[PDB]
RNA sequence: AAACUUUCAACAACGGAUCUCUUGGUUCUCGCAUCGAUGAAGAACGCAGCGAAAUGCGAUACGUAAUGUGAAUUGCAGAAUUCCGUGAAUCAUCGAAUCUUUGAACGCACAUUGCGCCCCUUGGUAUUCCAGGGGGCAUGCCUGUUUGAGCGUCAUUU
RNA sequence: CGUGGAGGUCAGUGACGAAGCCUAGACCGUAAGGUCGGGUCGAACGGCCUCUAGUGCAGAUCUUGGUGGUAGUAGCAAAUAUUCAAAUGAGAACUUUGAAGACUGAAGUGGGGAAAGGUUCCACGUCAACAGCAGUUGGACGUGGGUUAGUCGAUCCUAAGAGAUGGGGAAGCUCCGUUUCAAAGGCCUGACAGGCCACCAUCGAAAGGGAAUCCGGUUAAGAUUCCGGAACCUGG
RNA sequence: AUAUUGGCGAGAGACCGAUAGCGAACAAGUACAGUGAUGGAAAGAUGAAAAGAACUUUGAAAAGAGAGUGAAAAAGUACGUGAAAUUGUUGAAAGGGAAGGGCAUUUGAUCAGACA
RNA sequence: UUGACCUCAAAUCAGGUAGGAGUACCCGCUGAACUUAAGCAUAUCAAUAAGCGGAGGAAAAGAAACCAACCGGGAUUGC
């Protein structure tokens, strides 16, 4: 707030022998009588750099170096030393970067999503994904950040016809336009390499 | 230009993107309601004043009463069917 | 020793506020001015406001207020479906 | 217990009857107080005189309504409640109150249904 | 998962509203699973509780045992049934509270509410 | 005093109805806190600036 | 040498740090517009079967009736049949209602539960008396009515 | 190096016991600090790349809380002064009773009142606290009981005095003023007409003015109040 | 269209996590002081559930010892974990007007690692 | 004499209304000082805090006695 610690109506005293200047708490009989507010130090004072709403909270980046981020971060999959040093237990899948038919657009349900993720090979990563739901270390467990578990795959989509609400619900799985794209569900942590299964329009609507 | 007591008034745009869905809301709302119409008035093109943007051409406030008369109809259909007016 | 002489009052009740401080000489509170009509309400004191307000004891009629709008300031009784 | 719907068919003279007997029950009982511990059935009397006076209240209001039926200036606890403004303030008809020259005016050109392909 | 705007993904709320909810909530958060039995007989998973119905444990320590309910209490949330009991060492007993999330009904005690119920919630009684 | 006016009685009689201390049986309900009567009172130790 | 003083370990005590929770707080955002002379906000006094407070509530007093829910409340006691049901609960909802003395505060006054005025009606043996019950008596202002004043202008007379 | 949080990651540790804590028990690093074993404990937490901050304490006559020496020390010493037996109970320098001794010595250590206090008044039960010792006692604690009015008093009067309405100012909250630049109010016969009168509010004294009451008895506790008897005042 | 530290109903958070955050997470603008204006706090956690300790015994009682419930009383309403100052008992050691620290070692206690 | 009219009045006249709280935002009125100006004094802090009136869900402003000086623009408000 504005008015911590101003709710009190402390004034300093002189000169003693056990006291200090530190402004003290008129009236009496309550226990807060004499005691010191008005301070970083005090109970029951105000703080030091009283926060503020004005702090720089969101900031500005260039649109090209924005751009240039999420080019080097598509980059990322086709080498896949990458995605095997972040995660994404692919060993065993012949090829990268995936594509997969356009047919997958049209599936409107998890199960044959899922089903059709584990005939690609991506059983291993959506394993590793619900086998790693572990809490949170600290005080976000009672700021709704609770559960924590590791990313999975991306599931490119060039038009949705019910592939996002197949796999809106299963964990570890995300889903993203080609045009949208959003960085942060590409190169999490700042670690390239997410894991990519693209659809053959997808891929051809890249270029 | 802080030597007053600026720190009690200061406006922080937070609410800028909610004020942008609430907009867009408003905008649909008002179309739904207004069903087939087109959500806008008809304005003119205006050439504008200050030599340095004479060039330019503006959308203005509202045709003309001798423009319309000119095209053969009245300002008070033309502003039933979706057309503005400025007078002055 | 020179409060043996203190029993005589000054400040006493007041019918509205119930804080002993009707002054006697002047009859008049200082709390809430009775006599007078206009509640005392001074912003240089902020507590003495969030005291005193709104919402501290009974409401008994405002408290029905957002339920009566809620449903529409509808008069009449149910139909017994 | 006492039921109102089994009351409300009742008569003036039956309800004030019932509720004069209920009332030297409780008296008896808050003398039975004093010998027992506790005697829980005081409640049950104390609400069904409730009950009884509340439909006395209710069906002598519906009584007047009648009587004032129809009619202008009925009395003051039965206009509505609203509020202070939302009676002070105007009616739909009231509002709707619009001198000719506008009503000529919305008759003649109103805002027409139209829209834009061709 | 959460696709709207007026519900709450929160622990500081929902924690109230189950602690501070009425009795007529309470009701049916209380709620209770059916034998699999009565599920093929009935056409439902589960209902609310009630007084007068018969039940199986199938979890905690007192796995096995059955009978009937003798109270609810809702204010514990908690079901207290018969031939359930711990002995004080006075040779008094006690009733036990568990949750009707760890019951399972072999007999219910009908009423006209309850049929009409069944047949809201897909009745396949009779 | 005792040429005390009748609302001085009245409030009185809240404050000698007030000095009770608990009644036992609310010390047995379920989720009670209430343990000790903390607005309670005594005549010498406490006024009541009337 | 014991005792005493002094360092340490274990164990125990004073004391409540740390750790882990947390129906709370702040901040941001969204949506809505609703107090009152038909008597508000607020205060006071009283109310529970067994309570002082918080919460609710007004002599119909932790509540009445209406509706939905459909078998409780619960610390004890007790009504418990009301349980295939015009029906339980400190339920939820709330549209009819009650709302003590007070308060802008309204008959006058109010450090007082004081002092009046009017009217309908009941009782006490009553034309007179006494009491009770019910409803009323503020101020400024507006529109209207009814009633008046003034040689202020005016027409028509002893 | 370390700390609270955040994005990722170790398909990490975790009831077969996370974290924290204790440990003259071990290892590391020059050092900040880390690691390990044992004991206690009972539910979350950490390693790494990065991020962000309310980020690290010996101190501020610092703040809040707690605890020590001083110390079983100073001191409980004004108010003449207490003593013996019995009961109670477990226990008496102290409670109760009884026998003696003293005192206040009537401008009192008496009995009643005002302001103020407000159940302290009385009984029963009872001591963990309070009564700067102790306590079986108590203004302490729990449960209850108890305050009776035509005549005492308030209310009524007006005092110095404050204070409405009229009215006038004041930007205005509200102010000056208290009968004044006011159409202020009610009758008296008597056939809607004549006639007379003159104020001005109201508040302010439980000690001033003022209508009238005594005795005896009565209770655990009150009486010009109740009971028994006997008088009075006012208005009908 | 725009403002909104008040009110009503809702949703979130790189916020605080009981000396922080509103002054208040509990019967808080409550207790309490003041003539009054106004000032103004401290105070969270047993356990899953009281299962909150009947019964035997000592004592006037509090209480203790026993037994007993319960996963544990190393959780007994003085209740989670229960640190430090400070305090006691036991064990070890030392001691003439000082103590503590540093370099090396003796005495005593104590201790990890490897022999394959 | 009687009577239109005007003005001014009284009524527990019929019917109506205003006050007071709240007060974050909003329209007005009145209106300081510390501080700052190496000091000091017009000045700044400030047409602000305080005080007072008055409203709503938004209020206020508003279809020009405008800006301009351009091939002229075109109510208001906000960014
Ligand atoms: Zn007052």
């Amino acid at each position: 707030s504005e008015k911590a610690g101003h709710q009190t109506s402390a004034e300093s005293w002189g000169t003693g022998r056990a006291v200090a200047r530190i402004p003290r708490v008129g009236g009496g009989g309550t226990g807060r009588s004499g005691q010191g507010a008005f301070g970083n130090m005090c109970r029951g004072g105000r703080m030091f750099a009283p926060t503020k709403t004005w702090r720089k909270w969101n900031v500005k980046v260039n649109h090209n170096e924005k751009r240039y981020a999420t080019a080097s971060a598509i980059a990322a999959t086709a080498v896949a030393s990458l995605v095997l040093a972040r995660g994404h237990r692919v060993e065993k899948i012949p090829e990268i970067p995936l594509v997969v038919s356009t047919d997958l657009e049209s599936i409107q349900k998890t199960k044959e999503a899922v089903a059709a993720l584990k005939a690609v090979g991506a059983h291993s990563d959506l394993l590793k994904v619900l086998k790693s739901k572990k809490l949170r270390a600290g005080k976000g467990k009672y700021r709704n950040r609770r559960w924590t578990q590791r990313r999975g795959p991306l599931v490119v989509y060039a038009e949705d016809n019910g592939i996002v609400k197949a796999l809106r619900n299963v964990p570890g799985v995300e889903t993203a336009n080609v045009a949208s794209l959003n960085l942060l569900q590409l190169a999490p942590g700042a670690h390239l390499g997410r894991f990519v299964i693209w659809t053959e329009a997808a891929f051809t609507k890249l270029d | 230009h802080f030597r007053k007591h600026w720190q009690e008034r200061v406006k922080v745009h937070f609410d800028q993107a909610g004020k942008k869905v609430s907009r867009r809301n408003a905008r649909a709302t008002r179309a739904a309601k207004i069903a087939p119409r087109p959500l806008d008035l008809l304005r003119p093109v205006v050439r504008a004043p200050t030599v340095k943007y004479n060039r330019k051409v503006r959308a203005g406030r509202g045709f003309t009463l001798a423009e319309v008369k000119a095209a053969g109809l009245t300002a008070a259909y033309a502003r039933t069917i979706g057309i503005a007016v400025d007078h002055r | 020793p020179s409060f043996g002489k203190r029993h005589n009052k000054s400040h006493t009740l007041c019918n509205r506020c119930g804080r002993r401080s009707f002054h006697v000489q002047k009859k008049t509170c200082s709390s809430c001015g009775y006599p007078a009509a206009k509640t005392r309400s001074y912003n240089w004191g902020a507590k003495a406001k969030r005291r005193h307000t709104t919402g501290t004891g009974r409401m008994r009629y405002l408290k029905h207020v957002s339920r009566r709008f809620k449903n529409g300031f509808q008069t009449g009784s149910a139909s017994k479906a | 217990g006492v039921k109102a719907y089994e009351l409300r068919t009742k008569s003036k003279e039956q309800l004030a009857s019932q509720l004069v007997d209920l009332k030297k029950e409780l008296a008896e009982l808050k003398v039975q107080k004093l010998s027992r511990p506790s005697l829980p059935k005081i409640k049950t009397v104390r609400k069904s005189i409730a009950c009884v006076l509340t439909v006395i209240n209710e069906q002598q209001r519906e009584a007047v309504r009648q009587l004032y039926k129809g009619k202008k200036y009925q009395p003051k606890d039965l206009r509505a409640k609203k509020t202070r403004a939302l009676r002070r303030a105007l009616t739909k008809f009231e509002a709707s109150q619009v001198t000719e020259k506008q009503r000529k005016k919305q008759i003649a050109f109103p805002q027409r249904k139209y829209a834009i392909k061709a | 998962a959460k696709q709207s705007l007026d519900v709450s993904s929160d622990r500081r709320k929902a924690r109230k509203a189950y602690f501070t909810a009425p009795s007529s909530q309470r009701r049916v958060l209380l709620s209770a699973p059916l034998s699999k039995e009565l599920r093929a007989q009935y056409g439902i998973k589960a209902l609310p509780i009630r007084r007068d119905d018969e039940v199986l444990v199938v979890r905690g320590s007192k796995k096995g045992q059955e009978g009937k309910i003798s109270s609810v209490y809702r204010l514990k949330f908690a079901v207290q049934v018969d031939k359930v009991t711990k002995e004080k060492v006075n040779g008094a007993s006690v009733p036990i509270n568990l949750h009707p999330s760890k019951l399972v009904i072999t007999k219910l005690h009908l009423d006209k509410d309850r049929k009409a119920l069944i047949q809201r919630k897909g009745g396949k009684l009779e | 005093a005792a040429q005390k006016s009748f609302r001085i009685k009245q409030k009185m009689a809240k404050a000698k109805k007030q000095n009770r201390p608990l009644p036992q049986w609310i010390r047995l309900r379920t989720n009670n806190t209430i343990r000790y009567n903390a607005k309670r009172r005594n005549w010498r130790r406490t006024k009541m600036n009337i």
